[PDB]
Formats: structure tokens, C-alpha cells, sequence
């Protein structure tokens, strides 16, 4: 194969707080831009998410947010962030529970400890072409189990909007709403879905508490090493409508969709 | 009946 | 003498600390507001967000030329390659600044990027002599520079007009029908405590960044002249603020210009 | 007029 290729050092233009390269070591595709990049959730048509500052709970911590008397911990369980931002081991991957993050209603300090997700996109990935599943995304470094690897992003759509789209291949659904990153997204939606997925999703609540829209927040359910390539399960909603054009290439030996 | 991804 | 009674009125929203001191009596750090770095609101105010409405340029440099669609909306980039007002901006009848945006084929770091970047200059809460508190510069700054956003809850011209406490209501357009204002009574960020000067060394610009929803402009304040290490922020707080506060207490701004004294 | 202060650009 050829020498791995450098085609775009930054496809997020410095929007995020590192770059993410791209390469191919694998054929002559250009960087892919059939979309536009963007950090943070847009809208097209109107949501009306209800940003009333007053409709905000929040936490009078007189700490770092770290007590069993943090509302926002308690309106997330417990927080379950541990002093490096990583998730407790006790947190429940399988069916992980709504994360409420700190907010500027809170009285507690922007560096509190219930501020992971807020903060964005810090690991070194790269978009990169894979042999048998066109662009994936890798980390450049070791990721710990636990940490915040990226968040789903882009433009929030209706119910009804979602299936009309001819595209669906970047279609999330939150719980209804949905996120489709077809023509706005940033590098999620390049991630693969893996049947032994090293991601899971979660649910987060920052700037707002409408239920009806939470964020998509990428975890790592395990250690992650330098130069592996990042999956998620997909889920039964996306394979019963693509199984039936193609099949799971994701190669584990616990694969479902092949 | 399109493809969504699922939490 | 001095105390330090707070090391950040931002609790660390801001790229750098605001300290609050006095030297003047035993008041401690206000408290009677939320400290917010970014407009919100309480009832909805709507502003078009939609992506598609937004115009951007596609510029292939880092929209430094005269070709950029944003620098063309804002008549001209008025911007320097240190982020500071040319000469030529014409700081009494400022014009609309337009930014670049998410939407624009820029890089994150072009040209016409200022406000967006949010405070960067060392200010500091402080209690002045007679007029409660004010915010000082701690370092010069120099002509042209972006200091602060005037920054608060973002309501109707119908809500400002019954809201009792007016000391803090900054209307965003001067026309009649569909206005608004930002009251930073209650929400509000460092520029709330910004005193009237009569011969200011601050200007409110009007900006559009992330939207171009031309009913909410933000207030963006920029420097009119040197402002040196320990000097006072001040603005012309404007006709429509002491016609009706000049009726209660006179201006004690202290220049030997003043016009409301 | 209106009826409560407002600073104006
Ligand atoms: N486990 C898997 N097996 C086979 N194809 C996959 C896959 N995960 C993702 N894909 C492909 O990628 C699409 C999801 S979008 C993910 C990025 C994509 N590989 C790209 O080149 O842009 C799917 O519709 C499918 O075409
Ligand atoms: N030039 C001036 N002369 C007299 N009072 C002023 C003034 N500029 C500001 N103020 C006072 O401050 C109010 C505007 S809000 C500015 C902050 C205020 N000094 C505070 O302590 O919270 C005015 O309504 C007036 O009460
Ligand atoms: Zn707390
Ligand atoms: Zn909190
Ligand atoms: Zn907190
Ligand atoms: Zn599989
Ligand atoms: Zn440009
Ligand atoms: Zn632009
Ligand atoms: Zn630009
Ligand atoms: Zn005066």
C-alpha cells in the first residue's frame, strides 16, 4: 500500500481545541467533504428548545461539586466523574443513566468537578481510511477507560424530518427528535459501528434541561489504545433498516450483524 | 423507515 | 486601604480573572446578580438561528482582502492583524461589525475574529468614591481594542419599560415596533458595572457573530483612545438613559465637560 | 418617551 498521505491537517478548520488530521494509507479518496464541519449542534427549522434561564436547576455548592449534596449530581444519581473527568467503574455502561452536568446557574466554580462534557473534544483523533469500511476515526493515544472521547454532533431535526431524508447514514435518534449529521456534523460521524464497541453513548444535559433534547456524549467502556480505531453499537434501529443492503464488517468474533 | 442510530 | 474581596466575580468564566476590590468602605463583592458571561434569557426570545440563514464568505486566505463577503457586510473588515480597530472606523456613527461564523470556508483563526473571542483585557471591579462600584482597566489599553460585551437577559422593549430597576437596561436598536433590550439587573456580566463617563473612553459597537438576526445585535465595547493601567471604564450612557435618571440624581462623572451635572 | 431608563448606541 502507499505511504500514508497527510490530505487535510485539521478538518475541523481550529474549531476544536487540537486538530484532527486526516490520512489515507490506503487509496487515492480525497478528504471527505461532502458536509460541513461543525463543533456544536445547529438547527434549521426552528426547535424552540426552552432556554428559559429561570427553568434551570442547579447546585449552591460552596465546593468543588464533589459532595453527595450537589443537585446536580443528584439529578444525574451521583456524579460520576472521578478527579481526572473519567467515569466511576461503578457507572453502568449497559444502560448508562441521564448525565446533569453543572451550569451557569450553578454557584459553583466553571472548573468544578461536574464538568466533563461541557468542556469538548480533548483527545488527539484522526479521520483515516480503513481497508473495508471506508473513513473511520482513530486516537493518536492511549484513552483510559471512562473518559470523554467526543460528542455526537450536528443538526437536530423532527421526527418527521428524519424520515424523509434520503440520506439516513448520520441519522441519531435523542428520546421524538433526532440528530442528522449528513450536511452539518463534526468527526463522530465518521466513527464505525462496532459490535464490541470501545464507545457507549450517553446522555447529557449542559447549557439546557429540555428532555427532549439531550447531547451525545461518547465514553470510552474500556481502554483504548494508541492508533485503535473507535466504535459504537449502532443498535437494532439502524441494522434492521441497512442489514438488508449490506452486512456487519466489523470483524469481532461476537459480531450480530453479519 | 430509515436508519437511526440508537443510545 | 485596599481589600481583595473577591479573586474572580466570573467564578472562572472568563480567559482571565476579574477581582473585585475596595478601598473605600466595608461593602463585600455584589452579590445581588448571576454572574453570567453570555446573554441568556428568561422568556423566549426567538432569535433565528436557522444555519441557512446565515451569509459567510468563502474565503480561500484568512479574509484579509476586500473580496470577503463579512468584511463586505460590514462595509469594510475593520479589523488589524492584532484585532484592533483601523484608524478610519468611524467611532461616532459606528457601523454594523459581522463577524465571521460557523458557516464561513475560514479557519477559525482569520482575520475578522474578535468579539467572538470573548475578554481578554485585566480588568477589576472596584469601589469607587461615590458612585458604588465601577470597572477599571489594570493595564493600558491600547486605542481600538475590544474591552468587554455588554452582556445580560435579553427581553422585549414591553417587558424593559415595567422592569423597576432601569439601571442596568441597554436598548439594542432606537426605532419604534419590534425592539429589545438586554437588562443585566439580574443576569448580567462585568460591563453591568460600567459607569456613564461624558467623555468616555469606551464606544458600543454593534456585532453579529454565531446568528444575523438583525433584532439582536451585541453590544460589543471597544476603546476610543489609549486607556491607561488604573483608569476607570467608562461610556456615554446616552439621551435615553438621563432623560429619564437625570430627573433623580445628576451626572458626577466628573469630567470638566460633563453634560448631566 | 418610555417610561424606565435606557442607555442607547
Ligand atoms: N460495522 C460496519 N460494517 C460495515 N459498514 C459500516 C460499518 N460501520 C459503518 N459502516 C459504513 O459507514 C456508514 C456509517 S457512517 C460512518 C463513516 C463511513 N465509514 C464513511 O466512510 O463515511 C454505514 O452506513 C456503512 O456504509
Ligand atoms: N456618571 C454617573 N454619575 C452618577 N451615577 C452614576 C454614573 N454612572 C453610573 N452611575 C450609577 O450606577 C448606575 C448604573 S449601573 C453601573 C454600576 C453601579 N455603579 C453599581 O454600583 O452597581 C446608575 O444608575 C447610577 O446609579
Ligand atoms: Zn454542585
Ligand atoms: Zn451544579
Ligand atoms: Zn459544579
Ligand atoms: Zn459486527
Ligand atoms: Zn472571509
Ligand atoms: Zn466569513
Ligand atoms: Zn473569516
Ligand atoms: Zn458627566
Amino acid at each position: 500500500s502507499p505511504v500514508e498521505r497527510i490530505v487535510s491537517r485539521d478538518i475541523a478548520r481550529g474549531y476544536e481545541r487540537i486538530p484532527i488530521p486526516c490520512v489515507n494509507a490506503v487509496d487515492s479518496e480525497p478528504c471527505p467533504s461532502n458536509y460541513k464541519y461543525v463543533s456544536q449542534n445547529c438547527v434549521t427549522s426552528p426547535m424552540n428548545i426552552d432556554r428559559n434561564i429561570t427553568h434551570l436547576q442547579y447546585c449552591v455548592c460552596i465546593d468543588d461539586c464533589s459532595s453527595s449534596n450537589c443537585m446536580c449530581g443528584q439529578l444525574s444519581m451521583r456524579c460520576w466523574y472521578d478527579k481526572d473527568g473519567r467515569l466511576l467503574p461503578e457507572f453502568n455502561m449497559a444502560e448508562p443513566p441521564l448525565i446533569f452536568e453543572c451550569n451557569h446557574a450553578c454557584s459553583c466554580w466553571r472548573n468544578c468537578r461536574n464538568r466533563v462534557v461541557q468542556n469538548g473534544l480533548r483527545a488527539r483523533l484522526q479521520l483515516y481510511r480503513t481497508r473495508d469500511m471506508g473513513w473511520g476515526v482513530r486516537s493518536l493515544q492511549d484513552i483510559p477507560p471512562g473518559t470523554f472521547v467526543c460528542e455526537y454532533v450536528g443538526e437536530l431535526i423532527s421526527d418527521s424530518e428524519a424520515d424523509v431524508r434520503e440520506e439516513d447514514s448520520y441519522l441519531f435518534d435523542l428520546d421524538v427528535y433526532c440528530i442528522d449529521a449528513r450536511f452539518y456534523g463534526n468527526v463522530s460521524r465518521f466513527i464505525n459501528h462496532h459490535c464490541e464497541p470501545n464507545l457507549v453513548p450517553v446522555r447529557v444535559f449542559m447549557a439546557h434541561q429540555d428532555l427532549r433534547f439531550p447531547r451525545i456524549a461518547f465514553f470510552s467502556t474500556r481502554l483504548i489504545e494508541a492508533g485503535e480505531q473507535l466504535g459504537f453499537d449502532a443498535g437494532e434501529r439502524f441494522w434492521d433498516i441497512k442489514g438488508k443492503l449490506f452486512s456487519c464488517r466489523c470483524g469481532s468474533p461476537k459480531c450480530r450483524h453479519s | 423507515q430509515t436508519a437511526r442510530k440508537s443510545t
